């Protein structure tokens, strides 16, 4: 009756899929990454929305940053991968402006399917869009106008970090700003090495983020097994062996063969324990940090010569508190200490929001390390403000390793829309229509900003190319209310990232021409 | 102990919040299908028929429901269709957000019955209300009150166009079925205008058809499809061979007599068909059905047959061109007489082609000037919109040459009735005064509907709109800001007097009359017992 | 019918968008309220809910009730977080916070299915809390003449407040005097842990106690504790953290002997090694002895013919607490006892309370701690009663550092309803909408003191807001009468850092709530 359709050459697969052409491979790649840069779409700029992604684990991450958002979503589709991974390059990068990433690597592939259908396949689409990008690296240094190199103080980088709090905290851009310049500031290493991992975040459940401060040292969230809790000398031996005393490697046997061993033996080990503690004393020590256990005789003496014990189960911490006081983590038992000291201010414990934390807060001496203890009504915002703070963390590295600053808010993409569609009418040749529709993907980044505020983005777009003339080059997007007449970025200050911007068009790029070199797709059995 | 009953029982206030969700479920559908911004929906049934309609009566009729609360909403639009026509996807959001504001009083320890009896009293200030603040009746704009109620009315449809092309159609259809009636009643009856439905050209080409449209065919194909100055025999009979009764049977003694009965058969038969047809008659209509020996008499004398007509069909040619509906013989014990001066008249009957079907077409009939519409669309999906579009437009110009009273619509009405009742409520209202100030904030979703669906400004463009009705209202200086309504083009408030946005006055009376005591019946359900399902016993 | 690719989205996640997603949002908070709604006011019942397992938990507080629910929408569970935090901060601020933050979604859910983008709402929610929380810290009385009778006073009335809506109607009087007098014999460190709150089956709620010292629930003991009496008019105490067994064993000794002359001398050396850890605590004055490590039945026939008394296997929570009690120190080794490490109490007896023996301390007066004995008549009777004792505790304990209190019941949060719709009519645009809606969700403090109880909550607003806008600002909801009332003249106070983070914790939830789009659920849930 019926007939059917059988294979015919190469139906050799055992329950996988193939995929060949244009239509079935390179078509089917642009329409699933333009449903990731729809889905982020609406997360992108400083009225963004949240999204409350719930992971395979069940459990809850509320974020507007499209870096975090892409961890937890199990995507199967294999060139959206390319975007999701180019994103996470980013963060690795800059730390800023993984979003970035999916708005214009998702208008390049979008429009690179307006040329594969009207015209060029992808031997010149690939090649025109590599022509405009080494363009697009020679606007970039000539669109800087300010630099963050005068007065590297806590009052101008609260003005210059505005930019990256105020996208994903818009009511706490004020708050964020400062507490973020009294701790990158105060862990300067003088003309070095800013290291990231060097300011740490304590979560904190109680009040609101009026509440949140920075304290110039440690918060921990241990106990003491002690009451020597207030200590003013701060005087810290830091070890790593358990502080329990020094016992064998291979088997370890107590080997009795008289009376006299036996009786001596329980008496001869608590006075080795006693002479170890009252060796520690006499230097002066305060605070007898352990990474390991602490047997109870060693808390017998430890309240006997008053000094104070502090448990750090994680190895990681205890090279953190190195750093903080000064101090060297010991591998054997204690010794006397001579110069691997210590030395706080004022080590002491406080139940705040009902948890009872030890506190290495330096008062004079500043400057050594840095932790922001942060304050919030549940634990899913202050993951929130967490990654808000780590965006502010890594914007001070950038400023770091380049002072050049590009006015954004929409100001850098229409110059970059302008210059590179002059490069593309004084191109005589083929693929100058890929040119033409690079600068077009910088048109949709100002776009994405206006749709998320409620105005209508054809007559925002509108303005930005009328205003900029050959001569302003810094007029962005004023987003604060409708009917928006757009301002002047320097004089709101509106800067961040110009080697952010410089990496992320780079990565953007590269994921966009991965994607179109890929004419044929052979997956496998998915198990 | 408890209720032995074998079915399930909730009381409280979770029937009080169900029945709100249960209208807010029907609402929040049809929300997206009101005015001239709305779009329309996608009806996929499970055998796999696709109706795209907007209309709230034809999305919510093949809509499955559950809750009893939703059946009241439901059954609420289809009271619409008969009472008024176009009315009802307005009427099923202010019943929904009646409950959904008097849930917020009960939830207050307020009870239900001063909701109710303050529902009245705001219910029947509002027909008051608009009674008194007409701007005028139909003899001031004369025909330009026709053609701008019929254009709101196709505003949130396929056949809003710019121009006046179907808006003309509509006017000059109703205008041509003006039946007169006694103690002075001139009524339009508007479901004799036949709407024909056929995928062909563009809606540009929808002839307006000064006569009838018959839907069927010549059958024989020997006689003349085009026959001028015609004469109509309209006829319910079937002719067919001479069938005896139940009680008479054919009982032959006699092998000679068995040829004059079988010939018999036919000769009775034919002898009607020779008397109605030497009075003149060509165009012959019959309800029932003539068999193939009757259909060589009208090829041989040149005359057309149709068979199998729709007894609503006849009636209407009949009446428009001065037709006798014939049943059988009759006239005082007479023969075959037939009354041959009672028959219709047509000036051309032609069956034209329309896109490889057969039509029949008469020509304005000369007796009555009837019309007939037939659509032109693209695919199916578009006629049975383009059906349903009509049809709600003929029912708009009906209640406005009916009762010469227009509103100004646009979301005017509920913009004047939302101050008007707060001041009311301060009045006369002592513990009633909160469900009449909520009457007000229920009637205000019709002009919010409008601006959330054009995607314009809506805690802006609805204040800017209840401004200019506050200024007609407490500074009597002729303000004449009575007629503020929506521009959704533009989203900015507009004068509906000049603009051309006209709405009868019952599409509004009617419905805040059935909304109101719907609300009622909704509010009641304090207690609610549901049994089991006995089917399998 | 629409999406059917060759390559799904992620695996087969639904994801919500826009206003459906939003009012879904705003009716789910609206359920979750309703499991603390009837727990507000002093006529505001209790509710009873049951796991899995059978185990019944019956309570009031709304950091008890929205943890034992399992709620696990997404939208939900913030609503539950700030009810956590409210327990962490203040101790007292719980099902107030979940029903008002319900409010600040429930009066902008017709503003928010009507337009209304939500960044305008969160820029309004920020404004109007910030001048809530200011109006607070400019109207909260204080007192310029401390450590006195009149200190003590203002600590027992935010005590019997904080004891009101509890399962405690006549014994407002005697519990919160017990409060008071349980934070003023701490430390200047307020620590939860120096108090020891211990529930005893049998006996009404009059028959509880507040010990100056100490009392543990007198563990598992061996042959000769019916000996060792219980009378002692000035002892002392050995708090020890070492064995007394035979036993004691470093599990690596292997005594390898040789002879059988030597053998008995092992024998010997281990009760001589046992018996010398009995004179280092005999000859000392110690007579009654405390160690968390087991005694054996060696050591403790040897305190019974000295006439000493001991106890084994004590918690360490326990010996903390007894620590402080006598002033002693806890000594792991025996061999340095001396006069500075054993306590000093004056009556140290073994009661019979409630059918089990309790070792208890009292006469010490330098006693940093306490223990609160309760006693009631069924073990969710006691559980509930150390819940209400928790919330009265952590009332008084932010009380000593921060004696600024304002008025109870529904007068502060109605003449807050007051100062924002003063100030929405003084600025233009769409904020007019905003403020005067968040005022009118302060609202419902007054409402659910009346709901629960009838009074005639519509008319009994009315009073509210004219008696606010011409009179006094500490008018209330009077419980007894039907009517309005001073509540600062009623004695009806609470702190003002309670409303403070109950403004904030709720403003913050409800920001989060309007603040999400879009909801993806991973089908992986195993
Ligand atoms: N005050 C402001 N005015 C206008 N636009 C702003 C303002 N602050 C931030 N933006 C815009 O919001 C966007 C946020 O981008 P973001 O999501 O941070 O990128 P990435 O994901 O790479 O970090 C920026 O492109 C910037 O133009
Ligand atoms: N040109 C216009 N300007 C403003 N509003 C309009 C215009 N045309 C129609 N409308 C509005 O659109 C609505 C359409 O209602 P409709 O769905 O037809 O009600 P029903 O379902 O009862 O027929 C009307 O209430 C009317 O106010
Ligand atoms: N004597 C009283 N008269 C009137 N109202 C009272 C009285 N005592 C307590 N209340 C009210 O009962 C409420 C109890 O709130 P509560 O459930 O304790 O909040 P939380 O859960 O944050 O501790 C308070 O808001 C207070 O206004
Ligand atoms: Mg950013």
């Amino acid at each position: 009756h019926v007939p059917k359709a059988p294979g015919f050459a190469q139906m050799l697969k055992e329950g996988a899929k193939h995929f060949s052409g244009l239509e079935e491979a390179v078509y089917r790649n642009i329409q699933a990454c333009k449903e990731l840069a729809q889905t982020t779409r609406t997360a992108y700029g400083p009225n963004g929305m949240n999204k409350m992604v719930i992971n395979h684990l069940e459990k809850l991450f509320v974020t507007n940053d499209a870096a975090t958002i892409l961890r937890e979503l199990e995507v199967q589709h294999p060139a959206a991968k390319m975007i999701v991974m180019a994103s996470h390059m980013q963060e690795q990068e800059v730390g800023d402006g993984t979003n970035f990433v999916l708005v214009f690597a998702g208008a390049l592939l979008e429009l690179a399917e307006e040329l594969l259908r009207i015209g060029l396949s992808v031997s010149e689409v690939i090649e025109g869009y590599e022509i405009a990008c080494r363009k697009a690296h020679e606007i970039l240094p000539n669109l800087v106008c300010c630099s963050a190199k005068n007065l590297r103080d806590i009052d101008e980088v609260s003005s210059l970090l505005r930019t990256s709090i105020m996208s994903k905290q818009y009511g706490n851009e004020v708050f964020l700003a400062k507490l973020i310049a009294q701790a990158c500031v105060s862990i300067f290493p003088d003309s070095g090495h800013f290291n990231v991992d060097n300011i740490r975040v304590c979560k904190i459940l109680g009040s609101g983020i009026s509440s949140s401060s920075v304290l110039h040292g440690m918060v921990f969230k241990k106990e003491t097994e002690g009451d020597v809790t207030s200590v003013k000398d701060a005087k810290i031996a830091v070890y790593s062996c358990p502080f329990d005393g020094m016992i064998t490697e291979t088997k370890g046997t107590v080997l009795i063969k008289t009376a006299e061993e036996l009786m001596n033996f329980s008496k001869g080990e608590e006075n080795l324990m006693d002479a170890q503690v009252k060796a520690i004393a006499d230097t002066g020590a305060n605070v007898v940090v352990t990474g390991g256990k602490v047997a109870d005789m060693a808390l017998h003496y430890a309240n006997k010569y008053n000094i104070m014990l502090v448990r750090l189960n994680s190895k990681w911490d205890l090279r953190r508190l190195c750093k903080t006081v000064g101090a060297t983590a010991l591998p054997r038992l204690t010794p006397p200490v001579l110069e691997e000291m210590g030395h706080c201010d004022s080590v002491y414990l406080s139940e705040v929001g009902d948890t009872q934390v030890v506190v290495f807060k330096h008062e004079k001496e500043d400057g050594a390390i840095s932790t922001i203890v942060l304050r919030g009504s549940t634990d899913n915002l202050m993951d929130d403000i967490e990654r808000a703070v780590d965006d502010g963390v890594n914007t001070f590295k950038v400023l770091t390793r380049d002072k050049r600053l590009v006015p954004g808010g929409g100001a850098t993409e229409i110059e970059l829309a302008k210059q590179i569609t002059s490069y593309g009418e004084t191109c005589p040749g083929l693929e100058q229509y890929a040119i033409k529709k690079f600068a077009e993907a910088f048109e949709a980044i100002p776009r994405a900003l206006a749709e998320n505020s409620g105005v209508k983005a054809n007559e925002v777009i509108s303005k930005l190319y009328a205003v900029h003339q050959e001569g302003n080059k810094n007029v962005g997007l004023d987003i604060e209310a409708e009917v928006p007449a757009v301002k002047d970025m320097l004089e709101a200050g509106i800067l961040d990232t110009y080697l952010g911007k410089y990496w992320a068009i780079k990565l953007a790029t590269n994921a966009a021409v991965t994607v179109l070199r890929v004419d044929q797709i052979i997956m496998a059995k998915p198990a | 102990g408890p209720l032995s009953v074998f079915g399930d029982r909730s009381t409280g206030e979770t029937i009080r919040s169900q029945n709100v969700m249960a209208a807010a479920s029907i609402a929040n559908i049809v929300k997206s299908s009101l005015g001239p911004v709305g779009l329309d929906k996608m009806l996929v049934d499970d055998i796999g028929d696709v109706t795209i309609t907007n209309d709230g009566a034809t999305i919510l009729k093949l809509l499955e429901v559950e809750h009893p609360a939703a059946k009241v909403l439901c059954e609420l639009a289809d009271l619409q269709d008969k009472e008024v026509g176009d009315g009802t996807t307005s009427v099923v959001i202010i019943a929904a957000e009646l409950l959904k504001n008097a849930d917020e009083l009960v939830k207050q320890k307020i009870h239900p019955t001063s909701v109710i009896s303050g529902y009245r009293l705001a219910c029947k200030e509002a027909v008051r209300y608009i009674n008194e603040n007409l701007i005028v009746n139909t003899d001031e704009l004369g025909r330009d009150c026709l053609i701008n109620a019929a254009k709101t009315s196709m505003s949130s449809k396929i056949i809003g166009i710019n121009g006046d092309f179907f808006a003309n159609m509509v006017v000059d259809a109703v205008l041509a079925i003006k039946y007169t009636d006694i103690r002075g009643q001139p009524r339009y009856p508007v479901n004799s205008v036949n709407i024909l439905k056929a995928h062909g050209r563009s809606q540009m080409e929808s002839m307006l058809i000064s006569g009838y449209a018959l839907n069927c065919v010549v059958g024989s194909q020997g006689m003349p499809k085009r026959i001028v100055n015609a004469k109509i025999a309209c006829l319910d009979f079937s002719l067919q061979k001479t069938k005896m009764k139940l009680g008479v049977q054919v009982v032959i003694t006699d092998p000679e007599k068995l040829d004059q009965i079988r010939q018999r058969e036919s000769d009775i038969t034919k002898e009607r068909i020779q008397k109605i047809l030497a009075t003149g008659a060509n165009v012959i209509l019959t309800t029932g059905g003539i068999d193939d020996m009757c259909l060589k008499y009208f090829v041989e004398a040149g005359a057309m047959a149709v068979r199998r007509v729709l007894k609503r069909d006849l009636k209407r040619i009949a009446k428009a061109s001065g037709a006798t509906i014939l049943s059988t013989l009759a006239n005082l014990e007479g023969e075959e007489t037939f009354e041959a001066a009672m028959l219709g008249q047509a000036e051309e009957v032609v069956q034209e082609r329309i896109c490889d079907d057969e039509l029949i077409l008469i020509k304005n009939t000369k007796a009555r000037t009837s019309a007939s519409i037939i659509l032109r669309g693209a695919n199916d999906f578009m006629c049975d919109e383009m059906e349903r579009s009509l049809h709600d437009a003929l029912c708009v110009v009906k209640r406005v040459l009916e009762s010469k009273s227009v509103v100004p619509g646009g979301g005017a009405v509920e913009a004047a009735l939302s101050i008007y009742l707060e001041n009311y409520a301060t009045s006369m209202g002592s513990r009633e005064q909160l469900a009449i100030a909520e009457f007000a904030r229920s009637l205000l979703v019709i002009p919010n509907t409008l601006a959330v669906n054009a995607a314009q400004d809506s805690t802006d463009l609805v204040a800017k709109l209840r401004a200019f009705h506050n200024e007609a209202q407490v500074n009597p200086e002729r303000k004449n800001l009575k007629w503020i309504g929506l521009d959704l083009s533009n989203g900015k408030p507009r004068d509906n007097k000049q603009a051309g946005v006209f709405e009868p006055t019952i599409v509004k009376v009617k419905s805040l009359k059935f909304a109101t005591e719907a609300a009622i019946t909704i509010l009641r359900i304090d207690d609610l017992i549901k049994l089991h399902p006995e089917s399998k016993d | 019918m629409m999406p059917t690719p060759v390559i799904l989205l992620k695996e087969g996640t639904d994801s919500s968008q826009g206003i459906p997603q939003l009012v879904s949002n705003i009716s789910a908070c609206q359920v979750i309220a309703e499991a603390v709604r009837t727990t507000l006011g002093p006529r505001g019942m209790d509710k009873l809910i049951v796991d899995g397992r059978g185990k019944a938990t019956i309570s009031n507080d709304g950091a008890t009730i929205l943890k034992l629910l399992d709620v696990v929408h997404p939208a939900a569970k913030t609503l539950v977080d700030i009810a956590k935090s409210q327990d962490a901060e203040v101790g007292d601020g719980t099902t107030s916070v979940t029903l008002l933050a319900a409010e600040f979604l429930k009066q902008v859910k017709p503003y928010v299915e009507e337009g209304l983008h939500p960044q305008i709402i969160i820029r309004a929610f920020r404004t109007a809390t910030q001048l809530a929380v200011n109006k607070i810290k400019e109207i909260a009385v204080t007192v310029k003449k401390a450590d006195k009778v009149e200190q003590r006073k203002l600590l027992e009335k935010c005590a019997m407040t904080a004891l009101s809506s509890k399962l405690i109607s006549q014994q407002k009087a005697f519990f919160a005097k017990m409060v008071v007098d349980a934070v003023m014999m701490l430390d200047d460190l307020l620590q939860l842990k120096m108090i020891g709150i211990k529930k005893v089956q049998g006996g009404a709620l009059e028959d509880s106690q507040l010990v100056a010292g100490v009392a543990f629930k007198k563990t598992f003991s061996y042959a000769g504790f019916e000996m060792q009496p219980k009378k002692y008019h000035n002892p002392k105490i050995a708090l020890l953290n070492v064995e007394l067994e035979l036993k004691a064993e470093k599990d690596n000794a292997e005594i390898r002997v040789h002879t059988v002359e030597d053998y008995q001398a092992i024998v010997d050396a281990e009760w001589n090694i046992l018996y010398d850890k009995l004179e280092k605590i005999h000859h000392s004055g110690a007579k009654v002895v405390s160690s968390k490590l087991p005694i054996g039945d060696v050591a403790t026939q040897y305190f019974a013919d000295r006439d000493m008394f001991c106890a084994g296997r004590v918690p360490e929570e326990d010996l903390k607490r007894t620590m402080m009690a006598c002033g002693g120190s806890i000594q792991t080794s025996v061999n340095a006892l001396s006069a500075d490490v054993l306590g000093r109490c004056q009556v140290f007896e073994e009661t019979q309370i409630g059918g089990e023996r309790y070792n208890f301390f009292t006469g010490c007066p330098k006693a940093k701690t306490c223990t609160f004995i309760l006693r009631g008549g069924a073990e969710q009777f006691m559980e509930e009663t150390e819940r209400s004792l928790h919330d009265a505790i952590m009332i008084v304990r932010r009380a000593i550092k921060n004696d600024s209190v304002v008025a109870g019941g529904g007068a502060i949060e109605m003449e807050l309803s007051k100062y924002l719709r003063d100030y929405s009519r003084t600025i233009p645009g769409k904020q007019q909408l905003l403020i005067g809606a968040y005022a009118k969700a302060l609202e419902i403090i007054p409402r659910q003191l009346c709901d629960n109880a009838g009074f005639d909550a519509t008319n009994i607003l009315n009073k509210l807001r004219a008696r606010h806008a011409q009179g006094g600002t500490w008018y209330g909801v009077d419980i007894n009468n039907e009517d309005i009332a001073d509540n600062f003249e009623a004695f009806v106070w609470e702190p003002a850092m309670v409303r403070i983070n109950a403004l904030t914790a709720a403003s913050e939830a409800a920001c989060l709530i309007v603040s999400v789009d879009e909801t993806i659920k991973n089908p992986r849930s195993t």
